[PDB]
C-alpha cells in the first residue's frame, strides 16, 4: 500500500502543504505544485499542495495542526494520498468565522484576514474544511460552508470569496 | 534536457509542455501568448515561495529561471 502514510508534523508550517520524500514522490509520480487528495477518518478528506521534503522519511507525510484536523487525525495516524489533477478554479466558495475566535474583533475579515489569505496562492480548499488565518489582534478561524463547484476548489483570483453573516460553532 | 512546465491559465484549463532546460525564459512567456495569454496582459508566478517569474530578465536561461527540472507554473492577469 504505497500511498498510505504515516501522519508527521510540519516543519515549514502552511494549510495548504504536505510533504513528502522525493523517492515516495516519484513512487506516486507526483510533482512540484500537483494538487493531491488525502482521506482520513470519519470519512474525512482534504486537498492539497505536495512538495518535496529530503527531510521527511518515505513512508511518512508531513501536515500541519489545519490539516491534521480537517481529516481527524493525529501525529502517527495512517492516511492515504492520491493524485488529484481535476481540480477546479472556484466560481465562489463561502466562508463563516468560528465565534470563539472573533468574540471580540473589530474589522472587515475579508480584508485584513481572507484577501491576503488567499491573494495568488491558489489555495485548494474544501466543504467542511475549517482553517487558521494569522493577522490583525489575532488569528481567526472560519469554516468553508459551501465552494462552487462542489465539494472542493482553488481560490483563484476570480474566485469570489463570500464571508457572510454570524459567526458559527463547533 | 527538458525542464517540464505545469501551466495553470486563468480559466483554470491546464497545460503540460516541455522546453529545453537551455531555452531562454522567453520560449515560456512566447508559448504563453500563443495560447491567448499575451505578455503585455498576463504575467507568470510560481508557488512555494511566491516569484514572479514577470520581473525577471527574460533572456535567461530556464534553468536559471528555476524552473528545472520541473515546476508549476500560474498566468495571470496584471494588476
Amino acid at each position: 500500500s504505497p500511498n498510505r502514510l504515516i501522519v508527521d508534523e510540519a516543519i515549514n508550517e502552511d494549510n495548504s502543504v504536505v510533504s513528502l520524500s522525493q523517492p515516495k514522490m516519484d513512487e506516486l509520480q507526483l510533482f512540484r505544485g500537483d494538487t493531491v487528495l488525502l482521506k482520513g477518518k470519519k470519512r474525512r478528506e482534504a486537498v492539497c499542495i505536495v512538495l518535496s521534503d529530503d527531510t521527511c522519511s518515505d513512508e511518512k507525510i508531513r501536515m500541519n495542526r489545519v490539516v491534521r484536523n480537517n481529516l481527524r487525525v493525529r501525529l502517527g495516524d495512517v492516511i492515504s494520498i492520491q493524485p488529484c489533477p481535476d481540480v477546479k478554479y472556484g466560481k465562489r466558495i463561502h466562508v463563516l468565522p468560528i465565534d470563539d475566535t472573533v468574540e471580540g474583533i473589530t474589522g472587515n475579515l475579508f480584508e485584513v484576514y481572507l484577501k491576503p489569505y488567499f491573494l495568488e496562492a491558489y489555495r485548494p480548499i474544501r466543504k467542511g474544511d475549517i482553517f487558521l488565518v494569522r493577522g490583525g489582534m489575532r488569528a481567526v478561524e472560519f469554516k468553508v460552508v459551501e465552494t462552487d463547484p462542489s465539494p472542493y476548489c482553488i481560490v483563484a483570483p476570480d474566485t469570489v470569496i463570500h464571508c457572510e453573516g454570524e459567526p458559527i460553532k463547533r | 534536457p527538458k525542464a517540464q512546465l505545469m501551466l495553470r491559465y486563468p480559466d483554470g484549463k491546464r497545460e503540460q509542455i516541455t522546453l529545453p532546460e537551455q531555452a531562454k525564459l522567453l520560449a515560456l512567456v512566447k508559448h504563453v501568448q500563443s495560447k491567448g495569454y499575451p505578455n503585455e496582459r498576463f504575467e507568470l508566478l510560481t508557488n512555494f515561495p511566491r516569484r514572479k517569474l514577470s520581473h525577471l530578465d527574460y533572456d535567461i536561461t530556464m534553468q536559471e529561471a528555476g524552473l528545472c527540472p520541473q515546476e508549476t507554473v500560474f498566468v495571470q492577469e496584471r494588476n
